[PDB]
């Protein structure tokens, strides 16, 4: 059993008030089964896509999550990824900078 | 590659316990239970895959596996019905496609053993009008009064069995058809050259191997307990 | 079901040939296997075939597959007696002991021997220790002539039953008739459509 | 220089339960997907069919249908097999193709795994196991070494199908394969000491050069990030760089890309 890797970032040079698009990457994860939730203020957002999931030489797998987000002063978006191998649910918030 | 089973024929009660037993000295890993009923094909039962598995088939219900070895696999009728009055065959092979079957096995479930009974064996002799007629000589065995249908009747010369000249009827007949558990007749015939049957050092036997009760069924009625048992007749040749 | 066999039975003389078709929907479709069961006996393997478009021969049996249609013949050239028989189509869904075999319910043939020189009679055989019992032995009858049960219930009689003396090529057909309860040998038969030149001694 | 990989993954949850899901990649572009949920294979592209007909299509997807049954039954009956030894849950992965070269040269693989260990694949005519993989595995190899008709169709799959099937796969997504898309960069800082990055999005191909720089001098504290992908099938790669709070003036962060066209993109801080 392996924790997984999470990296959130932005399609888009993120600017305040401007349509774009948020990516949640999910790697070297095993088992497959997985739920990677994006957050919006904590809320889940409603209609988060996702790529059909993969694995690399190694055999462990992957995933790519995204959304569309418009980003302000004030909202904080984040990741949140349950799996067998963690006790609890990881969160990543996405940096901005 | 050889496979044997064990018993052949088997006469059982409803609730009895019957165990079918298989043998195999090839050491194949894998063996199969199957059972034949008009108009299917045969059915896989339980299989197993080496000692200490069984896995279920396609029919497993009312009956258990079971592999103590790699020789053998037997499957288990705990609480036997009717509806398991089949014949049940058994198979072996290694890990390609090829599955060799044993003999078969004939199981007959009643609902009561009251009505069982051995046949009487009689042995009728060459008629003279025949022999001049034809230089043929055709003897006939008849067994009678007996049940259940589960008799195999064979002929012997002098200690060996023979089959060439050898017809039986492919059915017994009923005694009494108006009846419920009406007894069986049974006839064949073995016919031989006048030569041959004119010659006196030769022995001619038939004979009917009967299925039946076995030493542990209980028996509450006046008569003999009819046990599986050999009832034959005999006659030597004559010129 | 998943494998179909056509047709259910047949009636053949002596010598004729015979086909045997089976159809079946089992996927994959590894292997196909023909049995020879006859009646109360094993499974005898006659020929299997593998390929695509197969063919097979093994004496008297010849087969063809078509894995496309999904289609087997059994063909059998010049039947014998003994080739009276249940007749099994069996598919396999893989190439090793992971496969599940697909058996199909069979087609019973019975073939009627050629009986070349026939001499109908009714003989009357004596028990070899009770000497004052007996039995009614009606032999040598062609094919064309049916033995029918008695009228009289408590008489009995069987059916014809055909036997081979290996030896001398040589077939004969017979049936028995008894009774304790009146009863004699040229009245035996009486219920049945039996030949004229037939042979009542005495 | 194109690797063509089908990947196949596999849970077997317990006796009763499993699913089957592949996906298919040339290069780093995706032509096939295979959801349990669905009878066919979906392109994913519009030119996923290569140059084969429609026929030549429909025969090939029968065959994969037949094999994702059959698979299915084959590993269920295994487990029975080896039992106690082996147990659910299960993952069995897969990967096979073919790695196509200059000329008429090929290599084709089949790798197989069980619970994220590669322990099996095909060579030559048959199944064997590789180093490391346990013992008990032996009688599996066996069994599926027994049967001919899977040998021959995957040996042909393996030598002739693929490498048939990927070289026009290559001439009829020779445009998709080729495109080129412009990264876009841009700069932010984190926790006196900074941390820089540079982050560089939008771009393909794959290969692409980023690094931290005064002037005409690449700072060789820059630590290059993964590559990270974006929906619509173009990478994500971010440098980050070490420093002095107040150092952070003249730093500019240079960016190559084979789009570009010789006019690198360069931001300063
Ligand atoms: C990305 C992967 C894509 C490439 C995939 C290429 C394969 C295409 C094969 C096409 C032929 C095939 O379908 N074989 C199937 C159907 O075959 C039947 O039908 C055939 C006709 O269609 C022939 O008549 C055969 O003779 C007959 O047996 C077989 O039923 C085959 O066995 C399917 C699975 C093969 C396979 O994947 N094996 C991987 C090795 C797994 C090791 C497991 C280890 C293990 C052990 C114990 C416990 C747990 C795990
Ligand atoms: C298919 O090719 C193999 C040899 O190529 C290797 O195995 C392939 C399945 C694939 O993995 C390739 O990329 C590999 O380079 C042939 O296998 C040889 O067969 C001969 C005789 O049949 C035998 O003497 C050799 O030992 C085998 N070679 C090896 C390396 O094991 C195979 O026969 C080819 N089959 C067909 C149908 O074309
Ligand atoms: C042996 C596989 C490699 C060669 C196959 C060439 C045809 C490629 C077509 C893409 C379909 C992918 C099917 C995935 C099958 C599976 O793994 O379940
Ligand atoms: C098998 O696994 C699935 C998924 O984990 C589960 O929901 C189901 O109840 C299980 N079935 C049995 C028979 O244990
Ligand atoms: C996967 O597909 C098979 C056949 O389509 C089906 O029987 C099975 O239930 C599916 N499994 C799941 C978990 O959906
Ligand atoms: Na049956
Ligand atoms: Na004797
Ligand atoms: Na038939
Ligand atoms: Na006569
Ligand atoms: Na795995």
């Amino acid at each position: 059993q392996k924790t997984p890797q999470i990296q959130v970032y932005s399609r888009h040079p993120p600017e305040n008030g401007k349509p774009n698009i948020l990516n949640c990457y999910v790697t070297q994860f095993h088992p497959p089964h997985i739920e990677i939730q994006m957050l919006k203020n904590g809320k889940k957002i409603p209609k988060v896509e996702m790529s059909d999931m993969s694995f690399s030489k190694d055999w462990s797998f992957y995933i790519l999550a995204h959304t569309e987000f418009t980003p302000t002063e004030t909202d904080t978006y984040a990741c949140r990824v349950k799996h067998a191998s963690m006790a609890e649910p990881k969160t990543v918030y996405w940096d901005r900078d | 590659a050889a496979v044997t089973q064990s018993p052949r024929n088997k006469v059982a009660v409803t609730g009895g316990k019957v165990t079918l037993s298989c043998n195999q000295t090839n050491n194949h890993n894998n063996m199969y239970w199957y059972r034949q009923d008009t108009g299917h094909g045969l059915r896989l039962i339980h299989y197993s895959y080496g000692a200490g598995s069984t896995e279920k088939g396609d029919i497993p219900d009312g009956y258990k596996a079971s592999r103590p070895s790699q020789e053998n696999f037997s499957l288990i009728l705990e609480l036997a019905t009717p509806s398991q009055t089949s014949v049940y065959f058994c198979a072996s092979g290694d890990e390609g496609y090829t599955q060799y079957f044993g003999p078969g096995t004939r199981l007959l479930v009643l609902e009561d053993l009251r009505n069982v009974t051995p046949p009487k064996v009689s042995l009728f002799e060459p008629s003279k009008a025949e022999i001049s007629h034809t230089q043929k000589a055709t003897l006939v065995c008849l067994a009678t009064g007996f049940y259940p249908d589960h008799v195999e009747l064979s002929w012997w010369v002098n200690g060996k069995e023979v089959h060439s000249g050898v017809c039986t009827d492919p059915q017994p007949l009923k005694e009494q058809p108006a009846l419920n558990d009406s007894r069986y007749s049974l006839s064949s015939r073995l016919r031989v050259s006048a030569t041959f049957w004119q010659n006196p050092r030769n022995h001619f036997r038939c004979q009917v191997q009967f299925y039946g009760l076995s030493e542990n069924d209980e028996w509450t009625q006046d008569r003999a307990k009819p046990v599986t048992q050999i009832v034959s007749a005999e006659a030597w040749g004559r010129a | 079901t998943q494998v179909e066999q056509s047709p259910q039975s047949l009636v053949v003389r002596q010598g004729e040939n015979c086909v045997l078709q089976c159809n079946y929907s089992v996927t994959p479709d590894n292997h196909l296997r023909w049995f020879k069961q006859d009646t109360g006996k094993g499974l005898v393997s006659l020929t299997v075939l593998v390929d695509q478009k197969d063919k097979t021969s093994n004496g008297r049996y010849s087969a063809t597959l078509d894995k496309d249609a999904k289609h087997s013949t059994l063909h059998i050239t010049a039947t014998l007696l003994d080739d009276t028989a249940t007749y099994i189509c069996v598919v396999g869904d893989r190439g090793s002991a992971l496969g599940r075999l697909h058996f199909g319910a069979g087609t019973q043939l019975i073939v009627i021997p050629d009986i070349q020189n026939p001499d109908p009679a009714v003989y009357q055989l004596r028990d070899s220790k009770s000497s004052d019992k007996s039995v009614c032995l009606f032999t040598d009858f062609d094919s064309q002539t049916n033995v029918s049960q008695s009228k009289d219930s408590d008489v009995y009689i069987t059916d014809k039953c055909v036997l081979d003396m290996r030896s001398m090529d040589f077939k004969s057909n017979s049936a028995v008739a008894w009774s304790n309860k009146d009863f004699a040998c040229a009245n035996a038969f009486n219920n049945s459509i039996i030949p004229e030149d037939t042979f009542f001694p005495s | 220089n194109y690797t063509f990989r089908c990947l196949q993954m596999s849970s077997f949850a317990n006796r009763s339960w499993s699913r089957t899901d592949s996906v298919v990649w040339l290069g780093d572009l995706q032509t096939h997907r295979w959801s349990n949920d669905s009878a066919t294979i979906s392109f994913t592209k519009p030119w996923s069919q290569g140059k084969l007909s429609n026929q030549q299509w429909e025969k090939l997807q029968h065959m994969f249908q037949v094999y994702r049954v059959s698979f299915t039954r084959d590993i269920q009956e295994l487990v029975k097999m080896m039992s106690p030894k082996e147990d659910y849950p299960i993952e069995i992965q897969l990967s096979a193709g073919c790695e196509m070269y200059p000329g008429n040269a090929s290599e084709s693989f089949l790798h197989v795994a069980f619970q994220g260990k590669y322990v099996v694949r095909f060579w030559g005519t048959s199944w064997q196991t590789v180093p490391g993989a346990p013992s008990w595995l032996d009688l599996p190899i066996k069994v599926l070494n027994a049967d001919q008709g899977t040998s021959a169709t995957v040996q042909m799959l393996l030598n002739d199908t693929c490498p048939l099937f990927v070289r026009g796969l290559l001439e009829a997504g020779k445009s998709d394969l080729e495109k080129q898309e412009k990264p876009v960069a841009w700069l932010s800082s984190v926790p006196g000491h900074r941390q820089l990055v540079c982050h560089v999005s939008g771009f393909y191909p794959k290969p692409v050069w980023v690094m931290w720089m005064r002037g005409d001098q690449e700072q060789q504290g820059t630590h290059r990030g993964d590559f990270l992908p974006n929906a619509d099938e173009t990478w994500y790669l971010q440098a980050t760089l070490d420093v002095e709070a107040g150092e952070e003036a003249g730093l500019a962060c240079r960016v190559k890309h084979s789009s570009l066209g010789g006019q690198d993109i360069i931001l300063y801080w």
